């Protein structure tokens, strides 16, 4: 499987600080099950996004059905199935810092994964219940797809 | 201005690039966003420039001293606070500070 | 072209045997005490010794 | 896995210059046949001259470098004529070259203009450019000086000097409304439309689009005068197609070799 | 009873193998197989780098005592 | 005015190069690791006052000099009471370990002794509170690196115990040596001399931040311990550097 | 000293249209129309119609015999 | 003094080859092919060429010093396919479509003539 994460989110903010580039922006997007954070960066030229927009984000370790946990290269030259076939946006990064609650006695209860797709970050806070599949230095995708509701 | 957020590049662009590499090992990095088309990232092909497993911190000229104090320590809007781990540049636009 | 200079053992003086001076009498650099200085610096003890008695003025 | 099929358009024929437009190509074979018609292009020109006696007041090699930039038509006779380089004689024979004579004093009170019609050609297709306006000047004599000399032309082309460029300049353009966004104006609204805008006095650029690769190119080959241009095209493309052909070959022994 | 650091400083790394070199250059036998190069500069830096140059070096003291030690003896830096 | 003030530098600038280099000309280090002269009269017992080069020194910051003595406590302490915190830091055959044996426990605390000593020791020696200090291996760099090389990971508990950490900065602390030689003398110069390094070594590595900021294991430790020794080593100011001139 | 054959930037000839400038503006044309009448679209090429100076008169003026 | 002839841009010299093939090691099916006398004129739509081929995982070319007429082109293909044969087809192509395009180039111009 390799889902490290899947939930429905909805925009409601864009660069709340006022656009600093010209082709990414911050959407501070929330949840609606889970109720968890999103701070991702979106290409806006290509992939534009107004608010409102829903889109089903899946958190990936692998685009492959069966999960053989590729090397990380790009090789378009492949005919194997490919998770990315009913997506409209997809991305590869690597988490850099889990950032949470923790204290020196009891558990964390909210974490906080932060990961840069290359230059593009995204902090996905919430519970710390469904981050369990996230560890630092691991390879991760996006997988996000606009809901046309 | 190469390691702005804002810097994306086709294969084309890729790949005339890394003809210009001493140090390359022959291997094209995983796009940073494969879909709706291969874009890579101006800081993701820095780092194969950067040789090694180097680890540092530093803070680019455009860098608002009221941020870490604030929210977003490790996510920076404005882009800046470079962070290198294992030889790959992941945040910060380079500067003289960092060069 | 008329800064362009260049020498290989070319003529030499008549009161102190060393290299002459000027592009158009065909003549070495001078190696100032700076440089002197700065090789004293590198510790290249071997190479000041060849610049200041090999290739100036060898003599017994 | 294969090329593509082009199309080509005509807009405007002249005697001086052609405005093509070229459909369903790639950006780098635009480039390329673009240098071609700057570089690569034979033409004749003189590159040989024995001058005899010059009395004139410029210097004894002014007047061959202003000889070497005196465009001669070559319509029909760059693709007889062979590189002097290649040549398998001795001295400039007229099967690789053409000769020229000049001879003028100016012995009235008047200052004599000698001009490019004083280069009395041996051949007479090869002559500068004064069939069909002026003259090329090429110095100015006075009562009492003269300037005898007699020059020969070769084959060359721009990539070995100027006086082979037969292009006076090549317009090339394509994507006149910024859509692929190759370049960001700051303020769009502060330029001007391109010639072959589309696009309405309304908005000031097309919009965005992603999925979209360079065609329609725009030529605009201006000849100096030797050349015609649209033989300045054909000689481009048959010298490119030259090229590769002789880098497939080498290429061919090459593996066959190994 | 050396008191001497145990560790070749740049500037004795550099003259020997610079004597080395004018050695090999100078038709000497030399003490690792060639394997294929000529310049003696290289031979004097593959022979440093498998420990078998036959040179020792003497650090004199201020006071006017020597040590003699030995290439294959003391580490080298680079 | 200021082309003018450019010329008269560019006149005076070079006198004072020339007075500079020609009064240092000949001080040197000799093999017997001392600064002296032409006339072998000694300058400085060890260069630089101790006997590092200056290419392989950078910048770091003193974690003990100038904190609270509420919060200096907090941090190096390593508390053996609160079982859940090292449940939480130390794995469990480790916890055991260190509330039943009273020998970690002494071990630990004369640890702290030692630390609050070269607290005292860096107050009193560098006034103003200054931590910004030069030292020839960056430990914070040394553990970040052996950090991402071994993925330590840091939030499952590491299997490290105190008395190991203890034991290798100890032995560490033996193995540069600066002023050979057992004399008595020696050895009171080798503790001065490298003094302030081995204060930031302790200050650094500690049985508390160990186990909660760099949570390193066994193998990471032994090969940070092994990369510090040989930085260290090749720190060292080589002899027969011409030192006078680098001064001028 | 005198008007060059081409045009340094573009390479047009331009050699032969100095006398017809000069002819252009002696008689009523001024510059900036003279210029496009003779056929000099690009500003690189006009610049050797206005920046050029004819010294080759001063010179012919040191005639050598008579 | 020591500038250059012009004949050194384009002449081969004695003992120069016109394209060697040298194949790499870092990774499988994978050459550098090394033009000598030539410039981006002869690359760059090669490259292009190349880059439209699919089985092409790698292509593209440099020029190691402006001044040196010497240009380094690497390609990389699928195992399957052997890179010597990416850049013959690549050629092939190209000329095939440089025909094509003069002749229509050639029909337009004598068309327009009164046309
Ligand atoms: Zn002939
Ligand atoms: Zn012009």
């Amino acid at each position: 499987a390799g889902i490290l994460f899947e939930d429905i989110f909805d925009v409601k903010d864009i660069d709340p600080e006022g656009k600093k580039f010209d082709r990414v922006s911050r959407l501070h997007c929330e949840s609606e099950s889970f109720k968890m954070d999103l701070i991702l960066d979106v290409n806006i030229q290509i992939y534009p996004v107004d608010l409102g927009d829903k889109f089903r984000l899946v958190i990936a370790s692998t685009l492959y059905e069966d999960g053989t946990l590729d090397d990380g290269e790009y090789n378009p030259t492949d005919d194997r199935p490919s998770r990315a076939d009913q997506f409209e946006y997809v991305m590869y990064g690597k988490v850099y810092r889990i950032e949470g609650d923790e204290t020196s006695t009891e558990a964390a209860t909210r974490l906080s994964a932060y990961v840069s797709y290359g230059g593009l970050l995204m902090r996905l806070q919430g519970d710390a219940n469904n981050l369990h599949g996230f560890e630092v230095d691991s390879r991760v995708y996006l997988l996000m797809k606009k809901l046309a509701f | 201005k190469f390691t702005k957020r804002d810097v994306f590049l086709e294969r084309g662009e890729v790949m005339n690039l890394l003809m210009f590499l001493s140090t390359w090992d022959g291997k094209v990095p995983q796009p940073a966003i494969l879909k709706p088309r291969p874009l890579w990232t101006g800081k993701q092909i820095f780092s194969l420039i950067i040789p090694g497993h180097i680890n540092c911190i530093r803070t680019h000229s455009t860098h608002p001293d009221d941020e870490d104090s604030g929210p977003y320590k490790h996510i920076s809007p404005g882009d800046t606070k470079v962070v290198v781990e294992n030889g790959e540049l992941i945040m910060g636009i380079l500067c003289k500070k960092s060069l | 072209d008329d800064k362009i200079h260049s020498r290989a053992r070319g003529p030499i003086q008549i009161l102190n045997r060393q290299p002459m001076e000027g592009r158009s009498r065909d003549g070495g650099l001078r190696f100032g005490e700076m440089e002197r200085d700065c090789q004293i610096a590198h510790g290249a003890a071997q190479f000041l010794r060849e610049r200041l008695f090999e290739a100036s003025d060898p003599y017994q | 896995p294969y090329a593509n099929q082009p199309t080509v358009r005509i807009t405007e024929l002249t005697d001086e210059n052609v405005k093509f437009i070229i459909e369903n190509t790639d950006l780098a074979v635009a480039n390329s046949i673009r240098r071609v018609f700057i570089a690569e292009v034979p033409i004749i020109a003189i590159d040989w001259v024995q001058i005899d006696a010059n009395s004139s007041v410029l210097h004894d090699e002014f007047i061959a470098h202003r000889l070497g930039l005196i465009p001669l038509t070559s319509d029909d006779i760059v693709d007889k004529l062979q590189y002097s380089r290649d040549c398998t004689c001795e001295e400039f024979c007229p099967e690789c070259s053409v000769e020229f004579t000049l001879d003028v004093r100016c012995n009235e009170d008047q200052t004599r203009h000698v001009t490019s019609r004083d280069l009395i050609s041996n051949s007479p297709r090869v002559i500068p450019v004064t069939s069909r306006q002026d003259d090329i000047l090429i110095v100015k004599l006075r009562k009492g000086q003269e300037l005898r000399l007699r020059a020969y032309a070769k084959k060359g082309f721009g990539k070995e000097h100027a006086k082979w460029n037969p292009t006076a300049g090549v317009a090339f353009e394509y994507d006149p409304d910024n859509a692929l966004r190759h370049t960001v104006y700051p303020k769009p609204e502060e330029w001007p439309k391109s010639e072959y805008s589309e696009l309405d006095e309304d908005e000031s650029q097309a919009p965005y689009d992603p999925n979209g690769k360079p065609e329609r190119f725009y030529y605009n080959v201006e000849s100096c005068g030797s050349l015609r241009p649209e033989t300045i095209v054909l000689s481009a493309l048959s010298g490119l197609k030259k090229k590769l052909s002789d880098l497939q070959t080498q290429l061919s022994h090459e593996i066959q070799s190994d | 009873k050396r008191i001497t650091t145990p560790y070749m400083t740049k500037y004795e790394r550099a003259r020997v193998l610079g004597t080395r070199a004018l050695q090999i250059a100078m038709c000497a036998p030399v003490m690792v197989e060639l394997e294929g190069e000529t310049d003696p500069l290289l031979i004097a830096m593959k022979e440093l780098k498998a420990r078998k140059i036959p040179i020792i070096i003497r650090r004199y003291l201020p006071d006017g005592s020597y040590e003699d030690w030995g290439v294959d003896e003391l580490i080298i830096s680079d | 005015e200021g082309l003018i003030d450019t010329a008269v530098k560019t006149a005076e600038t070079g006198y004072i190069q020339r007075r500079l280099i020609k009064s240092m000309e000949s001080v040197m280090v000799k093999y017997d690791a001392t600064v002296r002269n032409s006339i072998n009269q000694v300058v400085q017992l060890r260069y630089g006052e101790d006997g590092l080069a200056g290419e392989s020194v950078e910048f770091q910051n003193l974690a003990t000099l100038k904190p609270s003595n509420k919060a200096f406590e907090k941090k190096f302490r390593f508390d053996y009471t609160n079982e859940r915190a090292l449940r939480r830091t130390l794995q469990e055959d480790l916890v055991k370990d260190v509330l039943s044996n009273a020998h970690i426990q002494n071990e630990l605390e004369r640890e702290f002794e030692r630390m609050r000593e070269d607290r005292e020791v860096l107050r009193v020696i560098f006034p103003t509170g200054d931590s910004k200090v030069v030292l020839p291996c960056n430990l914070l760099r040394m553990i970040w690196n052996a950090q991402k090389i071994f993925h330590i990971n840091p939030r499952l508990p590491s299997d490290l115990h105190p008395i190991k950490v203890v034991e290798g900065v100890k032995e560490l602390s033996k193995k540069l040596v600066i002023v050979n030689g057992d004399d008595p003398l020696s050895r009171q110069a080798q503790e001065n001399a490298t003094l302030l390094f081995n204060i930031h070594l302790r200050s650094t590595l500690c049985s508390r931040r160990m186990a909660e900021e760099f949570r390193l294991s066994g193998e990471a430790f032994d090969w940070l311990l092994g990369e510090i020794e040989s930085k260290f080593n090749q720190a060292i100011a080589h002899p027969g550097e011409m030192v006078g001139a680098l001064a001028a | 000293m005198i008007i060059p054959v081409r045009c340094f930037t573009c390479g047009k000839i331009v050699g032969n249209k100095w006398e017809a400038y000069l002819g252009l503006l002696q008689a009523e044309y001024t510059e900036g129309d003279a210029l496009d009448a003779l056929g000099l679209k690009r500003y690189c090429c006009r610049r050797m119609l206005l920046a050029h100076v004819d010294l080759i008169e001063k010179l012919l003026n040191y005639a050598p015999l008579e | 003094m020591n500038a250059p002839p012009a004949f050194e841009s384009f002449l081969l010299f004695e003992g120069e080859k016109k394209i060697t093939i040298n194949k790499d090691t870092k990774v499988p099916n994978a050459c550098l092919f090394t033009i000598n006398k030539e410039d981006h004129t002869l690359g760059n739509i090669i490259k292009s060429q190349l880059l439209k081929d699919p089985q092409v995982l790698f292509a593209g070319y440099k020029v190691p010093h402006p001044l040196e007429h010497k240009i380094i082109i690497r390609v990389q293909t699928t195992p399957d396919y052997s890179p010597q044969e990416a850049f013959t087809n690549a050629i092939t192509d190209l000329i095939s479509e440089l025909s094509l395009l003069e002749e229509r180039f050639r029909v337009a111009i004598k068309d327009k003539q009164e046309g």
